[PDB]
């Protein structure tokens, strides 16, 4: 779900 | 009654939402109201206007491949870069939220899939008036009649977004209510895919509990405000599903209207 998700995930973390 | 670690889940909550969204409702209704300044915010009304206020924000228009795209879809490229900023916001006010986290990552993701866009029409209310919504930080006022002008299907977007504003505009929420009703959106326990519901519901219990509690000392007259705002917490889940089903029929049937790679998958898989 994360692969789907880049961005979203990248903000999540950064 | 409220305890003292309600309170302050109130607090950070209410803290993390007037350090993350550069817009909030104070600021915008006394732009609205013009109290504080007779320099309003530049009308956009008809072609001609939006044409005059493109000319402000031309570098930007021509930074993508937009200048020369139809003015609906020039219109809306805009609205989708305010849409991204604002998932931005919201995606650093939930971190901020106690909780949230600590929650597997997956979990994170598909709370802020479902949720930003409940999120982002219930604060939109704060900057709209029965004429129109604020843009561009403040500065811009673009009206509702010139949106219902637009051509199918672009007239269709932002009317059912002014309609709730109005009756969520009602109910005279500021924005310590505000920031609470959006933080229990964002940790919904519903989600399709969620993997730890049972945390994720008791987190939200407790969000949803101080929402009660500082209507109840926000609101005292408006005895039934937090049934109100529940009731409004299922509007929303139907207003964001039927803009899914817009936004799906114009990515279709619209060859000029690319979908910001964000929004993109957001909106991939959702309803
Ligand atoms: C509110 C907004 C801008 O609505 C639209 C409308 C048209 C397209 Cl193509 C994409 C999105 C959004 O979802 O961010
Ligand atoms: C004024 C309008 C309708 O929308 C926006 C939205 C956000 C920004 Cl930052 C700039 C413009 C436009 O220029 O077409």
């Amino acid at each position: 779900l994360t692969e789907r998700h880049k961005i979203l995930h990248r903000l999540l973390q950064e | 009654h409220m305890t003292a670690d309600l309170k302050s889940l109130a607090k950070r909550i209410y803290e993390a939402y007037l350090k993350n969204f550069n817009m909030n409702k104070v600021k915008a209704r006394v732009i609205l109201s013009g109290k504080a300044s007779n320099n309003p915010p530049f009308v956009i009304h008809d072609m001609e206007t939006l044409c005059m206020a493109e000319k402000t924000l031309v570098a930007k228009l021509v930074a993508n491949g937009i200048q020369n795209k139809e003015a609906e879809v020039r219109i809306f490229h805009c609205c989708q870069c305010t849409s991204v900023e604002t998932v931005t916001e919201l995606t650093e006010f939930a971190k901020a939220i106690p909780g949230f986290a600590n929650l597997d990552l997956n979990d994170q993701v598909t709370l802020l899939k479902y949720g930003v866009y409940e999120a982002i029409f219930a604060m939109l209310s704060s900057v709209m008036n029965k004429d129109g919504m604020l843009v561009a930080y403040g500065n811009g006022f673009i009206t509702r009649e010139f949106l219902k002008s637009l051509r199918k299907p672009f007239c269709d977007i932002m009317e059912p977004k002014f309609d709730f504003a109005m009756k969520f505009n009602a109910l005279e929420l500021d924005d310590s209510d505000i920031s609470l009703f959006v933080a229990a959106i964002i940790c919904c326990g519903d989600r399709p895919g969620l993997l730890n519901v049972g945390h994720i519901e008791k987190m939200q219990e407790g969000i949803v509990h101080v929402l009660r509690l500082h209507l109840q000392s926000n609101h005292p007259d408006d005895i039934f405000l937090f049934p109100k705002l529940l009731q409004k917490m299922a509007d929303l889940r139907q207003l964001v599903t039927e803009h899914a089903q817009l936004v799906q029929i114009i990515k279709k049937t619209e060859s000029d209207a690319a979908l910001h790679p964000l929004l993109q998958e957001i909106y991939r898989d959702m309803y």
